[PDB]
Order: structure tokens, then sequence, then C-alpha cells
RNA sequence: UUUUUUUUUUUUUUUUU
RNA sequence: UAUUGUGUUAGCAUGGUUUCGAGAACA
RNA sequence: CGUAGCUGUAGAUGAAUGCUAAUUAUAGAGUAU
RNA sequence: UUCACCUAGCCAACACGAUCCGGUUGUUUGGGAACAAUUCCCUUCUAGAAGGGUAAUCUAUGUGCUAC
RNA sequence: UUUUUUUUUUUUUUU
RNA sequence: GGAAGCUGGAAGACGGAAUCGUUAUUAAGCGCCAGGUAGUCCUGGACACUGAAUCC
RNA sequence: UAGACUAGCGUUGGAGCACAUUGUUUCAUUCGAUAGUCCACGCUCAAUCUUACCAUAC
């Protein structure tokens, strides 16, 4: 039983049995979730913007269909947790088996160069 | 003696119709949806079209066609050995009549929309 | 024998069984059924509800 | 994942020590009062309003 | 409406019950409530409402994650924390993989209907040949005592 | 002699290994679900090599008052020697256990 | 006054190491170095508990 | 079910429930 | 008693160039420990390929009929080298591989030729880094964010059973 | 045909565990066990303790109520008994405050409960002469 | 409305690990009664539950071919009191819990 | 006897610079802490590669055909940010919920029925004590020939008893006793609005 | 029954650009 | 809520608990 | 519930059930003919 | 609960324990046998065709043969 | 039951 | 690892000799599940029906 | 006065587990010997863990 005399006569009663739309509601949350959630929203951000694989060089870098190369190879490569950022250079051939990771392993390359290079020639090459 | 069904004569591999009278076992299920395929996918308006070969009415009845409706029907009769008792199977027409009526599939007796029920 | 009967010594006493219809409701007794209505205007607690 | 957790038995090197100096302060504490009133104290000083 | 900026709706807020809780004696008799046990104390009932926030920009992933919602909350056996992290880095791992419309090309074309004479990828993989026994191959660079070499 | 004192086991490295993997798989309870999820969804059936180390079947039944992994039951969880040495001491009489019976 | 709980196992265990540790005789010096860290002092008076 | 009479049961057991199962052998 | 997995009795992925595994007369390791990963050491190489020109009639129509099609048929290759072994030309060259400091396992190969080319490209792979580095801020910014969390409801929560609502 | 005679077979032989009204025992035995050994050693102990220093003993309790009510409200003159110590020990059970109001522990306001000084029935009564473990701090010894 | 309602039936359940202890409940409810307000005092009816039992088994000492086994029987008691026109709430849950 | 005979530490050359100079490998120990969301989609795109390379099985192509079959039904999310309203919430917003205990909120007689433990302190909780169930008579229940079928449909025949003629609708999807009693109070209101249509 | 917080390759871990 | 090494020579002929095999219990 | 009773077939000289190009189910993984 | 009563008729790998011995006494990744003649054919490729080999002995248990 | 049915039986229960 | 379709010319009608024991709801047949904490036995544990004979 | 006799009835094949001869860098340390603490031993279940063994290395 409810008596419909008394909340014509007042309006604040009147909101209490007024059920306001989903619609209404729903368009509040929107604006409380983003002020809340300001640091949050987008998850993946390597799209196209930057083309996933590598965009600074990109075709005929480890194929062996031909002899001598044309060009190098360097993208980015996503940390286990997400957070953090490092270089890539090593690039078989989409699958990578080998990274040498950041320019740390790089540089001792450089050094061990010469060291390899007067090697391998007296190693097997006169035999 | 040896009747199908037990004491009972239980059923729970067969499907009911609302509208005329004919009844069929769930192994019939799977291949009339299949031959039925055309006025499924123009129903609702590659990849997509990926069964279009298995329509054919004679390829069902070669080698090839009747491993393809068995890898469907998994047998729900069967199941482990440890579920004795209390824990049976049960019909599973309940799973079957909600695709074979969501489907919109006609009824080979008379050409009509979702009619059929569990019975 | 004596310290296994003590318990028996007890209940035998008149003065005690007149206290054992005597105790506090347990609150899982209206709380179910307040909640079942929908109402959320009645707290069980005497103290609390003043 | 809270089944199998109840197996074995429970830490042995958790117990609470027999410290003599907390006995007497636990002792000394037993025979605090109750002023609490929560509810005696919010009707008290209001009658005089309304009057 | 007003009771919560977070949360606008007209009934989310029950009443507290007077139900003793707390350990008689042991290491945690300080403990009380937990910081998430208090906010369904004041509720009426858990929900699982809070986590929608943010969905896939692609159609097929926003129907699958979505559907998920509406079935775990009213599933008995899911603790109430246990519920908001399944749902909070199932959102994440979708994110980070190609769009479900070239998926099922790759996949499609892959895995053909009828299957071949070839297909198998798998030849000469018998048991008793490589990984039982024959005290062959070691996977070992600096080897001292070298087993292959005595022989 | 003297019976053992059935509150404490002794030492033993293979009983502690086993619980070892339970509070594992616990936290990765829930890591299990989203890659059967994920998988259902996309319509194919691949490994999952991480559940591995972390798998729910790893864990296996051990004796409390022992560290052998074989004969033990659900209800007691004792072995042959745990459940007579228990039940001789005079403790299960409380818990409703008449051995007139057979 | 403290007084720390220890594992009753243990109790007779280390009453055994310190009966034939000034009565019989020992052998290896391991087991005395070992042996003389760990039953040598009270488990109430140690420094550090496990 | 490795004998003839747990395996026999299980074609048995689905006779009942409204399925045909050939018999003959085993 | 039976194996854990089959996957370890098949051929994985093809490694171009075969080279021997277990060394016979190779040289000592040196630096490579702070790092303890991919360790640099020589050894010898030895280069295969397959040119199906020669085969016969009966052969090369079956063998192209698997290789060059739709979907790979038989590896899209023979078996063993019983009777191809004519056609079959490698030539013996000196290479060098990369194996793990603690799992011992083969990563990959290059070939003495390639090796050389490497060094007449350092100035222009040097340069190519500074490219990257102009993107690492701009990434920083768009991959913090990467974390999908629950909307907090608690706001340091109230007891809003029926009053407080004056105190509000 | 024997009906009482036969009663529980049905949920003996065709019923589950999970599928029945018998619950575990072995929940409660685990923390019943443990707790019994620990009021054993260290029941002797504390009394041995409280009863070391006889004289002197009711001054510690007196100073420290002047720090945590400052009024001593169990103030009495010099020819009058302050109190008398009782040994008691800590509680290990973890157990849940029901809202039973019979119940002997579910109004306990503190962490320590009394102990028994003397028992004439011993809980771990033994069916033989088979000993209690744990019950044998010194070494055995042999005629050798 | 919850002024409306009433308390049509209250059935209370006991479980029991021994003999002994059953009989005493019993003995416990009856003299709670015969001393409230009303004339005549609530009389529950009785509903015994059966008893069920369960009993493992294991082999028997080591080092044996399962030659001799060894039960150890667990039995368990049940009883059931039924209430109709519970007038006094306070009267009536506190004696049984009691 | 046997399992005794020592041997010398072998590893002393100086080519074997690379040990004992940093962690082992991840131990089961270290295996407590949970995989971060960026590690676990990085495995489903190395094994999705790898089975498309040529690494078929037997028992792979049925799994394929058994998916088809659900996308010709129509029981798939494949479509030739979002802020939905989920189920729940949404009952909520609508429900009307009396004023205080002196108004009658439904109109029909209702009996309510929950299982209560009480004992001694227990160690741990007893399972199986939440439930909660509303039992109506449709006889008593005044209503139309059409509505009166509709009620025992939405329900089906397994909340009704022929024999007696009553209706029990049960409802445990929460553990605790008072968040359950209440979802019930909930959805009974709603199925009364839609069976009077 | 309610649809959007920002975003550059054929080279989506298969192509001689 | 994990926490005091060894799943190794040595048990019939010196062993604590348990038990298989043979024999006995009457006035 | 099984051999039922009852009742059709061949009142079996020929009813042995293992071998396998191939699928059903559990499981993270049981694969190749 | 014959907790009884003799043992030329027991395990040191369930556990405690007399004496000798002390394997960074643990852990990461793997293995732990019984079954080879390769996708065999100038007749064929986006609707089915031709070849698969260790015969050495016991104990305890399911399953089969019976009428001219 | 001359407008009635149209049929084999189990290992806890009408307290 | 378990079960199923199809296919079917695996090795057996030998011996009335001999060795393992049953104190009758015994023996001989047939049918069901409870536990072994995913599946996973012809053994062990446990219930029910038909149920003959002899000088023991 | 048991076994001995009088009824019924399971076997000299093909199959599952296990002991043993012959293989093994590892094929699980073992009980008991002839009426049995001998063959699913403390295998009331071994496809990873259960697993003690070998290889490899921290």
């Amino acid at each position: 039983e409810e008596d419909d005399s008394v909340y014509r006569q007042f309006a604040c009663m009147r909101r209490v049995r007024e059920e306001p739309r989903l619609r209404t509601a729903l368009e509040s949350f929107k604006v409380a979730s983003k002020n809340a959630t300001k640091t949050r929203g987008r998850a993946w951000s390597v799209y196209e913007g930057w083309p996933p694989r590598s965009r600074v060089r990109v075709g005929d870098e480890y194929s062996k269909v031909g002899p001598l190369q044309r060009r190098a190879f360097v993208f980015n490569r996503v940390d286990g947790t997400g957070r953090r950022r490092e270089p890539t250079l090593a690039f078989c051939c989409g699958n990578k088996p080998v990274l040498l990771l950041s320019e740390a392993e790089f540089e001792a390359l450089v050094k061990k160069l010469p060291w390899i290079k007067h090697e391998m020639a007296e190693f097997k090459k006169l035999l | 003696a040896r009747r199908v069904g037990g004491i009972g004569r239980r059923c729970f591999l067969t499907l009911h119709c609302s509208a005329c009278s004919f009844f069929f076992q769930t192994s019939d299920a799977i291949k009339l949806i299949l031959t039925q395929q055309h006025h499924i996918l123009r129903k609702k308006g590659a990849s997509k079209f990926s069964l279009l070969p298995l329509a054919d009415a004679s390829l069902l009845l070669k080698r090839r066609g009747a491993l393809v409706l068995r890898s469907l029907h998994g047998d729900p009769l069967v199941g482990s050995r440890r579920q004795r008792g209390e824990f049976a199977p049960q019909a599973p027409t309940a799973e079957m009549a909600k695709m074979l009526n969501k489907s919109c599939v006609p009824c080979p007796r008379c050409k009509r929309e979702g009619r059929w029920e569990e019975g | 024998l004596d310290e296994t009967l003590t318990d028996t010594l007890l209940d035998r006493r008149a003065d005690l069984q007149r206290l054992r219809s005597k105790a506090r409701l347990p609150p899982e007794v209206l709380e179910p059924l307040a909640a079942f209505v929908g109402i959320t205007r009645f707290s069980f607690d005497r103290r609390a509800r003043l | 994942g809270r089944q199998m957790m109840k197996w074995y038995w429970p830490s042995k090197y958790m117990l609470q020590d027999v410290q003599m100096a907390q006995y007497f302060q636990m002792q000394a504490m037993r025979f605090a009062p109750r002023p609490a009133h929560v509810s005696l104290t919010t009707l008290s000083a209001t009658m005089e309003q309304c009057w | 409406d007003a009771l919560h900026p977070h949360h606008p709706f007209r009934n989310h807020f029950g009443f507290e019950s007077s139900v003793p809780y707390g350990v008689v004696g042991s290491i945690s008799m300080g403990k009380g409530r937990k910081k998430i046990e208090k906010e369904l104390a004041r509720l009426r009932y858990p929900t699982l409402q809070r986590v929608a926030h943010s969905l896939p920009k692609d159609l097929k992933y926003r129907e699958s994650v979505a559907h998920a919602i509406r079935v775990l909350e009213r599933s008995r056996g899911w603790d109430f924390e246990s519920k908001v992290k399944a749902v909070n880095a199932l959102v994440e791992v979708w994110n980070r993989l190609a769009p479900g419309r070239t998926y099922e090309k790759i996949l499609n074309h892959a895995f053909p209907v009828f299957r071949g004479r070839g297909m198998v990828k798998k030849t000469r993989s018998r048991a008793a040949v490589f990984n039982k026994g024959l005290k062959y191959i070691r996977s070992l660079t600096t080897q001292k005592p070298l087993h292959a070499r005595l022989q | 002699l003297n019976p053992p004192p059935i509150a404490f086991p002794s030492f033993n490295r293979r009983c502690q290994k086993d619980w070892l993997a339970r509070r594992a798989f616990a936290e990765n309870e829930v890591n299990g679900r989203i890659y059967k999820n994920v998988y259902q969804n996309l319509g194919f059936k691949g490994p999952i090599p991480i559940l591995n180390k972390v798998g729910q079947y790893r864990i296996r039944m051990r004796c409390i008052s022992g560290g052998y992994s074989r004969g033990i039951f659900r209800f007691t969880r004792m072995a042959r020697m745990g459940m007579l040495q228990l039940a001789r001491e005079g403790w299960l009489k409380k818990y409703g256990y008449r051995p007139g019976l057979f | 006054a403290k007084h720390r709980f220890f594992d009753p196992l243990f109790r007779r265990r280390r009453l055994s190491f310190l009966d034939r540790f000034a009565r019989e005789r020992i052998k290896g010096e391991k087991a005395r170095q070992l042996g003389a860290q760990l039953y040598v002092k009270h488990p109430d008076q140690k420094p550090v508990w496990p | 079910c490795m004998n003839k009479k747990n395996r026999l049961a299980l074609r048995k057991r689905r006779r009942r429930m409204g399925e045909r199962v050939s018999l003959r052998y085993r | 008693t039976r194996g854990f997995r089959w996957d370890l009795c098949q051929r994985g992925r093809r490694r171009w160039v075969h080279i021997n595994y277990p060394p016979r007369n190779r040289s000592t390791v040196q630096m490579l420990d702070e790092s303890h990963e991919k360790l640099v050491f020589v050894c010898n190489g030895y280069i295969d390929r397959l040119d199906p020109r020669l085969l016969p009639e009966r052969l090369r129509k079956r063998l192209e009929r698997n290789r060059k099609a739709a979907l790979t048929r038989f590896d899209g290759k023979l078996p063993w080298g019983q009777a191809v072994e004519s056609a079959i030309k490698r030539i013996h060259t000196p290479c060098l591989a990369f194996a793990q400091a603690h799992s011992h396992h083969l990563l990959e190969a290059f070939s003495m030729a390639e090796v050389l080319e490497i060094e007449k490209l350092i100035p222009e792979i040097r340069e190519a880094f500074k490219a990257s580095k102009a993107k690492l801020a701009e990434q920083e910014a768009q991959d913090k964010f990467t974390r999908h969390v629950s909307v907090d409801l608690v706001d340091l929560k109230e007891d809003p059973v029926s009053f407080p609502f004056t105190l509000k | 045909a024997f009906r009482y005679r036969r009663e529980g077979q049905f949920t003996k032989f065709r019923v589950h565990f999970d599928r029945s009204g018998f619950r575990p025992y072995i929940d409660e035995l685990k923390w019943e066990i443990m707790d019994w050994h620990y009021k054993r050693a260290m029941g002797p102990q504390m009394k041995k303790t409280l009863m070391s220093y006889q004289e002197g003993s009711e001054k510690l309790q007196y100073m420290h109520d002047l720090i945590a009510l400052g009024t001593a409200k169990a103030k009495f003159p010099h020819a009058t008994k302050r109190f008398f110590f009782v040994p008691a020990l800590p509680v290990t059970i973890p157990y849940r405050r029901s809202s039973n109001p019979f119940c002997l522990l579910s109004a306990n306001k503190t962490g320590w409960l009394q102990w028994s000084p003397k028992q004439r029935v011993p809980f771990p009564q033994p069916l033989g002469k088979r000993k209690v473990g744990g019950t044998d701090p010194q070494p055995p010894v042999f005629p050798k | 409305a919850l002024s409306a309602y009433s308390l049509r039936s209250l059935i209370v359940t006991y479980n029991s690990r021994n003999r002994s202890s059953m009989n005493a409940t019993i003995e416990n409810l009856k003299n709670a009664l015969r001393w409230t307000s009303p004339s005549e005092s609530s009389s529950p009816s009785s509903a015994p539950s059966s008893a069920p039992s369960s009993a493992p088994s294991s082999s028997w000492s080591p080092f044996k071919y399962k030659y001799a086994l060894r039960h150890y029987v667990f039995e368990d008691h049940r009883y059931a009191f039924a209430f109709y026109d519970v007038n006094s709430v306070q009267e009536v849950v506190s004696a049984a819990l009691g | 006897k046997k399992k005794r005979g020592k041997k010398e530490k072998v590893i002393l050359n100086a080519e074997q610079v690379a040990t004992k100079t940093r962690l082992p490998p991840i131990r089961l120990e270290d295996r407590i802490t949970p995989e971060p969301p960026a590690t676990v989609a990085r495995n489903i795109r190395s094994q999705i590669s790898r089975a498309v390379a040529g690494w078929k099985t037997k028992r792979m192509f049925t799994y394929r055909n058994k998916y088809r079959l659900r996308r010709l039904v129509g029981m798939t999310h494949d479509i030739d940010g979002r802020t939905f309203v989920t189920p729940l919430t949404k009952l909520q917003h609508q429900a009307a919920l009396p004023r205080s205990p002196l108004h009658a909120r439904f109109d029909f007689p209702h009996t309510v029925h929950y299982d209560v433990f009480w004992g001694p302190p227990q160690v741990e909780e007893e399972p199986n004590k939440s439930g909660c169930w509303v039992s109506f008579r449709v006889a008593d229940l005044k209503l139309s020939d059409s509505q009166e079928q509709r009620l025992l449909d939405i329900l089906g025949p397994e909340r009704y008893d022929e024999q007696t003629g009553v209706v029990c609708l049960e409802a445990d999807v929460f553990p605790q006793l008072n968040h359950n009693a209440a979802y019930l109070g909930d959805i009974l209101q709603q199925l009364m609005r839609e069976v009077k249509k």
C-alpha cells in the first residue's frame, strides 16, 4: 500500500520514489572512473605508429640467399615485466633464436674482433 | 528380455518436436545440420565457408565422410570408469536441443522454424 | 570416580536449572530474516540502535 | 588453493613466550573499569534541550 | 545515490551485523577484519562491476572477456580477491596479441579440414634410438673425462 | 624404550619439498585458468610447459608422522604405524572410536 | 625471567650428547666442534633463536 | 575393464539408456 | 618408467650449417665471465646445400610436387642420401658459434665471409644506435601506464549504515 | 530380518566421503595434541619461577597497578592479603569466537587460562603398559 | 512485513560421537522444561536419525604379503527434534543450546 | 662398504672461469611469486608460431573441427573501450524496498528456511551451512490462467511438485549467510514483475 | 535497453624492394 | 604460519614396539 | 542387475577377440606404422 | 583391542635408539631396454593404389573347446 | 477393476 | 594408458594320470560400488541373488 | 582320529604383474631358501613428482 497524496505535496520524498534511468547513471560513472584511474587505460601502445619488428632498417638482414649483407638490424625487445627497455641487434629470420641484448655485449665483440681475425687464419685455414 | 530402454523403457537419446510427429536420435542431428548448410548461411546474410564440401550427400557415405561425423559425436554415454553409482551420465539432449533450435534448421517433415524440444 | 562424576553433581542441583532457560538470544535468529525483506534501517544490537 | 595448504603440522617457532614481565602487567590491567556508555552519553544532556 | 561518488547507484550499501569475529587466543589476536574484508562487511552482497572500466577495442576480444564477468559474479568457489585478479590479468594478455581477424586466417590455412599423407611432419621418431642409451652425444663443451673419445 | 613424541616429526628433506610445491601452485592457480581460456577462445590445442613445475599433480600424499609417500589415506593422513601408535595411546576415544567391532 | 619453549624431541637429544661429553670418549674433531654450538648453551640463554 | 565380464557390462549398461550397441563378439 | 616428453626424440629447426658440437681441437675460451651468457668460441664449419637439377625423371617429378606446392609434404625433402649423395655438394669453411654458459646449448653459427662483412659495416651500424636513443624517452611515458587495475571503491571508507548521514 | 543391527551399512560401503554426514576429525586433533606438550613442559617451570622468591612478590604487582589505572582500586591495608598469584599459561589453539552464550571460551577477554596444579584423571590414558611419548628426558642405559 | 512474521517450527538436530554423551543431552533438555510461565511447557517430539558408521581398511606388520587386516571402526550418533507453535523464542532457543 | 668412496674435486682447470660467479638458474623455491602479465602473453605468441611452422599432431586437427561446428550454430564471439552495466547491479537499481518494519513488501504467504550451526568452538568452519530457500503454494496465490502457466514455465517442472502443488526457490551463490539471504529477496520480486504481463 | 581517455610497414615471429 | 644433516656398514647369534611360522591354557 | 520365463533365427563341425593408416575421453605433455 | 606366554622361524629404506664411518650430506636441466624392409611403383594429384620379423626358461590370475 | 490395468525382483529410511 | 568401428586362416577339442582343499545360506556361477585426493589392472578389501550332493 | 575316501569343479595353450638366464655408463637397495613376514616388498596403483640410481653443474 502506497499513498500518492503525500509524495505529490513534498519534493524531498519525490526524489526517492523517482528512479533515474541507467543511462543517466552510466554517464556519471565514466567521468568518475577516468578521474581515479588517470594513469591507466592504455596497454598496447607499440601499435603501427612504429611498426613492430623493426622500422629503421628492414629487408635483407640475415636471409642467407646471396653473398654479403646490405644493412644492419636494430629494434627494441619487451622485457618479461613490461617496464624495462633495452635495444636489440640480433635478427636471424623472424624467430630470432639468438639475441645479442643491449650494447653491453656488442662492445665486447669489437674488442675481441681482431683477436679472432688473427686466430682463424692459423686455426684451420692452412691445415 | 533384452529390450532397449530397460524395465522403465528409458529413452535418453531422442528429441521430440512440437510441430508434426517425428523424432530422431542425436546421431542423425549432426548429418541434418551439415546437409542443410545453405539455408543456415543465407539466413545470417574463405574462413567462414569452410564446411562447404561436407554438404555433399555422397561424400558423407565415403570413408572420409564417416570419420568426420564420428569426430564431432563424442559418444557422451561413454565416460570415465570411476563414474559409478550416483555419478551416472544424464540425458545430453539439453545441449543438443539449444543448438538445434538456435540454428533455425528446417524439419524434414514440414519446413518450419525452431520447433524442437526435449523428449 | 568422584572426579569423573563432577558434571552430574551440577546437573542434579535445582538451583542451576532455573537459569538454564534465561540467556541472550543468538545473533543468528532474526538477522537472516531482516535481510530477506531488504531493509537497511534496523540494527540487531540494542546499544547501537539507541 | 586453500585445500592443499591444509596438510602437515603447523609451525612451532612462533609460540607465546612465558615471560614474567608480561604476567604482572596482565594482572594489573585485569581490574580496569568499563566507562564506555557509548549509548547512554548520547541520550544524556539531550532531554533538557527539548524542554 | 550520493552516498559514494565512485559507485553511482540506487542500492549498494546494506547494514552491518553483530556477529562476533576474531580468534579467542592465538598469535593473531589483534587482527580483526582485513582491509578488503571491511568493505564487504557494510554491503548487502559483493559484486563484480568495479573491474569493468576498460575493455579491449577489438569486438571479438571485448565479448570474450565481458561474458566471463557475468558468470564469475554468479559462481560459488571463487574468492572475492581472486575474482578481481582473474579478470584484471585477462584484459592485459588479450591486448598483447594480434587481432582475431588475422589469427583465424592463419589457423584456417595451416589446418585444412582433411588431412594428408605427410602432414604429421614426424618421421623416424623411434624411442630406442636417440634418447634410450647408446652412450653417445654429450651436450657439453668443457669435458675433462671424455667418455665419447675414451671408448 | 620410548615411543616417539607424535606431535613433532623428525627432519626430512623430501617431506619439506612436497609442501614447497603447494605454496607455488596456490599463487599460480589464477594463471592456470588464463592459459586454458586463451587457447579455448582461439580454438587451438597447445602445451603449457610452465605448469610442469607449478602443477597441481606434482604434489602427492605423504605421511605427517613419517616421510614415506605411500600408504597414506585422506581420512587419517597417517601410515600403518602412525595410526597404530595414535590409537593405542588413548587419543581417539573422544572422537568416537570403539575398537570392539571388527 | 624468560623461558622459551622447545621441541620435546630436542630435550632428550640434548642430554644424550651432554651426558657423554665429559663422561665418555667422543671420537672425531668435527663432532666436538659442531656439537659445542647447539647443546652447550640453554635454549633460553641463547643469543639468537630460529 | 580388461576381462569379458567388466567390459561387457559397459555395453549392456548403455543398452538400458536408450542406445543400441552391436553386442556380438566380446 | 617411460620418458617425460617425446619432443626430444625429434629433429628441431634446421641450423642451415651443420657443425659437430663435440670439439676435438678447440682452443681455450677467453673473457665472457661477468655476463655469464653466450660464450664465444671458434670451431670448424661445414656448409651443405641441395640443388634439384641433376635428379632423374622418376624422382624429380615427385620431389618438385612436394617442395613447390601449397603445403609442405614429408618436410619437403627426400629421405637419407642413399642414392642422391652424388648430386650433394658441400664445401668446408671454418666458422664459429656461441653457447650458453650454464645450459651449454648451441644458438647459431656464422660463415667466415659474413664475419668480415660485419667489420666493414662497423661505421654504418654504430650510427644506427643513436636513432634508437631518440625514441627512448617517447616510449617511456606510453609504456608506463600498461597496467590495468580495478577502480578503488574504499576512499578511506565511511561507516554509512544510516547514521552517519548528517555528518556528510 | 535384523534392521537395527545393520544400521549404517549403506553409508559405510556405498557412500562418498564428500557426500555423507560424516565430518573430519584430523583437523581438531592437529591443534589439540600439540597443546598438551606445551602445558606439560611449561607447567612445572612456571610454578617454580613464581615460588622462587616467596617474600616481596606483591611489591611488583602493586607498583604496576599505579601506571595502568593510576589509582589502586584493589588497595588494602597492611593487615589484609592483596592477592594470590595463580600459574597460568597462554592459549595456542586458534579457536573461533562463536556466538554461543553457553560456551566456556567464547566469552574469553584475555589470553591466559588457569592450569590445574594436580589431576587425578589423566586424559592420555594408555590401553596397556605402553608409556606416553616424549616423557623421558634422561636418556636410557643398558647393562653392557 | 517483519512484525507479521512468526516462528512456525524449529527443527533441532544433534550429532554426538558417544552413547553416554547423547544420553546426557536428553536428561539436560528435560530438566530445562516444566519451569516456564505457561501451564504446559513446550514438549518437542522425538525423531531418531539412525547411526552412521565408517571403517577404513589397511594392510597388516609391514613386509607382509597381505595375510591379515586391521580395521578401525568409527561409529556416530544422531538425534532430531521437532517444534510447533513456538510462541516463546527465549524459553526454547536458550533451553536447546543449554 | 658401499656408497662411501669419495671423489676429489676435479673442477680446477683455468678454462672453467665461468663457474661459481652467478646465481644458479631459477629454483622451485623462488617460484612462489606470481608470473607478471607481460610474460604470460609472450608465451602465447611463441607457441602459436611453432605449431603453424609444421609441428602438427594427429589429435590437433580434431580439436579445430569441433570449434568450427559451434560457429555455424551461432555460439561464438566472432563478429563479421566500453562501460557496460553488470546484471547484478541492474537489479539493485530497480528494487522497491520497504520504508520501515510495519510495511508489508509482499502480498502472499511465504516461508523462509535456513540452517544455523551451533556447538562448541570449532577450529574450522563447517561448510554447507549457508542455504536459503523460499516456498509458496500456487493454489493460494490468486492469478489469471495465462499468468499461472508462465510461473511454472520459467522455473520449470523441477522446482514444482505435482502432488501438493508448491514451488520452492533456492538460491545459494555466496559463502556468507547474510549475503545469500538478501540475494533471494531481490530475485523473488523481479520474478513477479515479469510474470504479470 | 544501450555503444570513444592517446597511436606511421605485406614485412601479423615465411620471402631476393 | 616449513626448519637442527646422513633412504649408510650392523637385527635369526646382544634390541624397544609390531608380527609371520610351531606348541600350550583342565580341579 | 545378471543367468529370467516367454519367443524368432543355423537341432553352430565355422564363434578362439590378439594383430592394426586411426579415431573416442582425462591430463601441461601419452607422440611416430 | 587373550596389553598375556616360549621362541635356533623378522625390517638398520615408517620412526627412535648403543658403536664405526662423514659423499658443498642439497639443487637446475635429462635419461631409466624387450615392436626397422626409408613417403616401396615414367600406372597420379586440390574427389585415396601395390612393402613393415626378438621364434630362450618358471610362479600366481582373469577368458575359451563339449551334440555327427 | 464388465469405461480397472496393460505388468519381473536388490544391498539405509514412512521414527 | 582405457574403450570402440572395420578387417579376421596365431597354432586350442590334449586328458579321465596327477598336485593344490571345502567343518552347508559352506562349494559352484552370475551382477554392483567404496577408497586409492586428473586418467590408471585380471590382485586385495566389501555387499546382494540362483544355489546341488556325500560314508566326513 | 583331521590328512585318506565319497560329490562339484578350476590346469600341460594364447594373454596382465612379478622373481630369474641373456643386454646395461642407470635398468630399484631388497625378503625367504622345501608348505611361505618369496612373485602388486614398507608397488592401497611407477605416463614428469613419488625415485633412493646415472649423466651433467652451482
